[PDB]
């Protein structure tokens, strides 16, 4: 009555292509280009951006448009340095990170 | 308490650890070992029955085809010395070793068996004293050193570990006196099987036989006669011997003679046939079954020229059984639920499935991308002649093969196929589709070596197939070969 | 649509394979092995015949689908005859096939109606008592027999094929392997003991038995949904067209793959992925989802990777390559490849890029490492099998003692690859030359 179904998730081509004999059903997920990484970033970090401590003590010290602001570092971020981290979503969460306060 | 790692499954079997010189406190103390209700040999079977519900069709083949199965016409001259040499040293009360050695198949285990059986209706007869015959198959050993937990617990009826056993059959073989005893005769069967780095157990099973109150009758088999000499030390191949009895592979006229005497009652005979169902009843039509002297002859002088091994002849000719059995029933229309002939051509049948090669026509029948990859790797051979070749030339190569026959239609009808899979959306590929599926599949055949080595252009490939029968499966492709 | 829905799940049925017994599906082309299989098991199962028999075909090609099949159909008429035990030769070891034949040999007593019991010496010695008003015959499928069959000794090959010939047990044994010459593995006894019976499979050596299979595969022989005539109309149509896309599709399989699982798989998501019956022959028509099928097969690949690189990258890949072909033995280092890149980047801005500071080049080289452009030099990899990969990983290797930039690597593709596959566009591209 229970039949178990394995899921993998695999890194790299090679040891993929060690087992194509098996003639098992593969998906397979190429890397994002810039404009997805950018979208994806914008998507996933513009609201933790938002509503961080930083900008709503900067505010107070000195939500759309909180949300450009946040965007337009984000595509900042990306034009500067995207040729460094390639399309990386990791390190460049880092660099948001770090240039962000 | 916290362990570092754990054992989880130890199963630890119920073997006592005291050896049998601390069973009594002297050797006068022993008793009469063959006045003992547990020495000297003194259930599973039945879960492998059921309630048949049907009537099976035993064809007119079957009682052929059963009378050839494996469960001493050509064994004269060794079962006389066999027996010779274990009536003379049983009746006398002294312990020896017998040496046989031979090829698969020639009829040793038997020929011992044989010899035993009619040692053991002679000790029947009360006219030699009674024996106990013990067989080691040295395969059929998990550890070596299980036959010391054998042969002991064949003696004595105890379980104990195979150390404290190897004690036990020393104190037995060399202090019990004859008087207390019964002679043992032991087959040491895949000798070669129980040699190991320390040859501690062949020094003790050999040695064991020179001890004067042992009573013990070794009788090792083994595959070449020349195993004292290659794989033991000076010390066994003394105590072993100088006689040695070799069996030899069988003559054509020895193998006919086998197959006649497993067809005795069988051929030229006649069988009360059902027409309804195809069930014959040995003495509805009289049917008289026949195999051919032509056809036993050549298939003894087949296997007589290969290896002279009887199970290979028995084997031939029930394979041949089995092909005219099988035409039959197709013929008949029958099921499993006059005169019927199997012939030299089933013998013939039979004789080249077993010396046909199915490498050439595997390759034959390759897609064609496996064929470019052979044949460019064969091209890679004629060009530099290194026999290994890197997989980055043979892409390379590949590449060259297509860009230069551009012009022919099957070239260029295959191109885009195997560069962008028919697709105008799909790149221009560096490997050609299914790159990885044919390596790996011709790896899996064994027609392919591959190194060990994680950089794909670097990495060496060889054939493992001889050269010329790679290059005939290559000359059989029409578009290969006019390229 | 709930017809829409039965046909698309029968249709999905049978590229599974997962059909009733009796529907199950059977290629022409591997009747006439599948019957002789047929023969083997009926003499055994029926007339107690021992058997010894090894099955040779690659990966993929049908020897456990034609064994199941028997078995399943032996099973619904005589299922209180025979036993069954199952061994794979890449999960039991030389111990562990003991215990697995005792423990399936116990749970298919019971289950027809310990051995199991004990240290190994015991188990085995149980099973050499039970194996060497009818019997019940006992089937081993032995996949994977070339484990087996290894130079050091064949102990198990020894029993099992003399339980074939000396026991009164009758005892079936069928053998899988890829291996083709299988016959040169056996030990010399073993090899006495086998009977020499050995099955090759069948190949497909011709398109219209792949034709005829796929026809096999998508044609519903059952009433079960008010769609079954017109799907089988349009792909009878579809298939009988010569110059249709299925049948393009099938052409460039036999002469590139030549497998039809490969096949199935990706007709799989073009079934599923139908929403209705028009968009289903729509789908069949046109087999556009096969080539989306096929341009996502080949997307993580060399020429796929490529494509995703920013131009700081593709620029430190050129620069490794030009550096590795101008080497001797095609290694090269982290310093090489920056001197390489900073006499382009300065020769092109001669003729504004920004050049990157070394430091920065660094997560691009690691970058670059990652995604298997570069090896490492004289890299083994990943070992064959777990002991070596053990023995492996109490070394400390020379490569990560020494500083990164100094560390020799090799391409994985090379400079005239790169020339091949960039565009004329690119600004990098004049540099693929030497
Ligand atoms: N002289 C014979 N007469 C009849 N049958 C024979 C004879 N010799 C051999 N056979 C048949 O061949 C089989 C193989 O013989 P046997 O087991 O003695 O061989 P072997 O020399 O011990 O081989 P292996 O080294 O492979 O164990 C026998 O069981 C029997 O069926
Ligand atoms: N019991 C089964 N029921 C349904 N389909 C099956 C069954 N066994 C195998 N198949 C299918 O049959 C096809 C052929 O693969 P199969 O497993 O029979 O190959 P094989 O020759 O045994 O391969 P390998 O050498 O890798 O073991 C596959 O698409 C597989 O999914
Ligand atoms: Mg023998
Ligand atoms: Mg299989």
């Amino acid at each position: 009555k229970i039949n178990i179904k394995f899921i993998y998730t695999m890194l790299e081509t090679s040891f993929l292509q060690r087992y194509s004999t098996h003639c098992i059903p593969t998906v397979m997920f190429p890397r994002y280009n810039v404009d997805e990484v950018s979208t994806i970033l914008v998507m996933s970090r513009c609201g933790e951006l938002m509503e961080d401590s930083c900008l709503r003590k900067r505010i107070i010290e000195e939500d759309d448009q909180f949300q450009n602001v946040a965007a337009n570092f984000i595509h900042l971020i990306v034009q500067a340095f995207h040729s460094y981290t390639g399309n990386d979503i990791f390190a460049l969460n880092d660099l948001i990170d770090f240039k962000w306060p | 308490v916290i362990r570092k790692f754990t054992k989880k499954n130890v199963a630890r079997a119920k073997k006592k650890y005291t050896p049998f010189s601390k069973r009594f406190k002297s050797i006068a103390a022993i008793p009469d070992l063959t006045s003992l209700p547990e020495f000297y040999g003194n259930r599973f079977e039945n879960k492998l029955k059921t309630t048949q519900k049907h009537q099976i069709v035993e064809t007119i083949f079957s009682k052929v085809k059963k009378q050839l199965n494996s469960s001493l016409p050509a064994r004269e001259n060794e079962f006389a010395s066999i027996y010779l040499s274990a009536y003379s040293a049983i009746e006398s009360d002294s312990a020896t070793t017998i040496y046989v050695a031979g090829t698969p198949g020639v009829g040793k285990t038997l020929t011992v068996r044989e010899v035993v059986k009619e040692l053991l209706s002679s000790s029947a007869q009360r006219e030699i004293p009674d024996f106990l015959y013990v067989e080691i198959n040295g395969l059929k050993m998990v550890k070596p050193t299980d036959c010391y937990e054998t042969l002991w617990n064949k003696v004595s009826g105890e379980r104990l570990t195979w150390a404290a056993s190897m004690e036990s059959l020393e104190f037995y073989f060399k202090r019990v006196p004859k008087n207390k005893k019964k002679t043992i005769v032991v087959l040491l069967d895949e000798l070669d099987a129980m040699v190991t780095k320390s040859q501690d157990i062949m020094y003790n099973f050999f040695n064991w036989t020179t001890y004067e109150n042992a009573k013990l009758i070794v009788i090792a088999v083994a595959n070449t006669m020349d195993l004292p000499e290659r794989q033991l030390g000076n010390k066994i191949t003394s105590r072993i011997g100088f006689t040695r009895i070799m069996f030899t592979g069988y003559t054509h006229e020895e193998l006919k003679n086998i197959i006649d005497l497993r067809l005795k009652g069988l051929n030229d005979s006649f069988f009360y046939v059902d027409t309804k169902t195809g069930n014959a009843i040995l003495i509805v039509r009289k049917v008289r079954l026949r195999m051919s002297a032509d056809a036993i002859e050549i298939a003894s002088r087949k296997v007589a020229s290969v290896s002279g091994d009887a199970r290979r002849a028995l084997k031939v000719c029930k394979r041949a059984a089995e092909i005219a059995e099988k035409h039959y029933m197709a013929k008949h229309g029958y099921g499993y639920d006059g005169v019927q002939t199997v012939h030299i051509t089933h013998v013939m049948k039979a004789l080249n499935e077993t010396l046909n090669s199915h490498v050439i026509t595997f390759m034959t029948r390759l897609s064609f991308t496996a064929k470019l990859f052979i044949y460019a790797l064969l091209n890679l051979m004629k060009k530099n002649g290194s026999q290994e070749q890197e997989l980055g030339d043979i892409v390379d190569e590949i590449k060259l093969l297509i860009e230069v026959n551009g012009s022919n239609k099957f070239v260029m009808e295959i191109a885009k196929t195997l560069f962008q899979q028919g697709s105008d959306n799909i790149s221009e590929q560096l490997r050609i589709i299914s790159w990885d599926f044919v390596l790996n599949q011709l790896l899996d055949a064994g027609i392919l070596f591959k190194q060990t080595m994680k950089n794909d252009r670097i990495c060496c490939v060889k054939l493992n197939i001889s050269v010329e029968e790679a290059k005939r499966a290559m000359n059989e492709d029409e578009t290969l070969r006019n390229l | 649509d709930p017809g829409f829905g039965s046909l698309q799940r029968r249709l999905l049925q049978q590229l599974y394979g997962t059909l009733p017994t009796d529907e199950k599906i059977i290629f022409t082309y591997l009747q006439d092995c599948q019957q002789e299989i047929d023969r083997i098991i009926k003499q055994s199962i029926i007339q107690k015949e021992s058997h010894s028999v090894i099955l040779v075909g690659p990966r993929q090609s049908y020897k456990t689908y034609l064994l199941d099949y028997e078995l399943s159909l032996l099973q619904q008429s005589y299922k209180e005859q025979f036993i069954t035990i199952r061994l794979n030769g890449f999960i039991h070891s030389e111990q562990t096939a003991i215990n697995g034949i005792a423990t399936q040999l116990e749970q298919q007593l019971q289950k027809i109606h310990t051995i199991s019991s004990g240290s190994l010496t015991e188990v085995f010695e149980k099973i050499l008592l039970l194996l060497d008003i009818t019997k019940i015959t006992v089937v081993f499928i032995f996949d994977e027999i070339d484990t087996f069959a290894g130079p050091v000794r064949q102990t198990l090959l020894y029993n099992l094929f003399d339980m074939v010939e000396h026991s009164r047990v009758p005892v079936c044994i069928f053998g899988c392997t890829t291996k083709l010459n299988i016959l040169e593995y056996l030990e010399k006894r073993v090899k006495s003991r086998f009977s020499q019976r050995v099955i090759y499979m069948p190949q497909i050596q011709n398109l219209d038995d792949m034709v005829d299979a796929v026809r096999n595969l998508l044609t519903v022989r059952s009433e079960i949904s008010p769609w079954v005539s017109q799907w089988n109309e349009t792909l009878e149509k579809e298939l009988s067209d010569p110059r249709s896309n299925l049948n393009r599709h099938i052409r460039m399989n036999f002469e590139t793959f030549r497998s039809l699982p490969t096949l199935k798989n990706s007709i799989i998501p073009l079934v599923a992925t139908s929403k209705n019956f028009g968009s289903l022959c729509t789908a069949i028509k046109s087999c556009s989802f096969l080539d989306i099928y096929n341009k996502n097969q080949l997307s993580n690949n060399l020429t796929g990777r490529l494509q995703s690189l920013s131009d700081l990258e593709l620029a430190i890949l050129i620069s490794a390559a030009r550096v590795a072909l101008r080497a001797k033995d095609g290694s090269f280092n982290f310093n090489l490849a920056y001197a390489e890149y900073e006499k382009m980047i300065k020769a092109i801005n001669s003729r504004t890029i920004k050049l990157w500071l070394k430091k920065d080049v660094k997560n691009v080289w690691e970058n670059l490492v990652q995604l298997d452009f570069f090896t490492e030099k004289s890299a083994v990899g990943l070992r064959d099998n777990a002991t070596a990969a053990f023995y492996a990983s109490n070394y400390q290797f020379q490569g990560t003692m020494i500083p990164f930039d100094l560390r020799s690597y090799q391409m994985q593709i090379i400079l005239q690859e790169l020339r091949r596959i960039i565009p004329k566009s690119n600004m990098y591209y004049s540099w693929t030359q030497l």
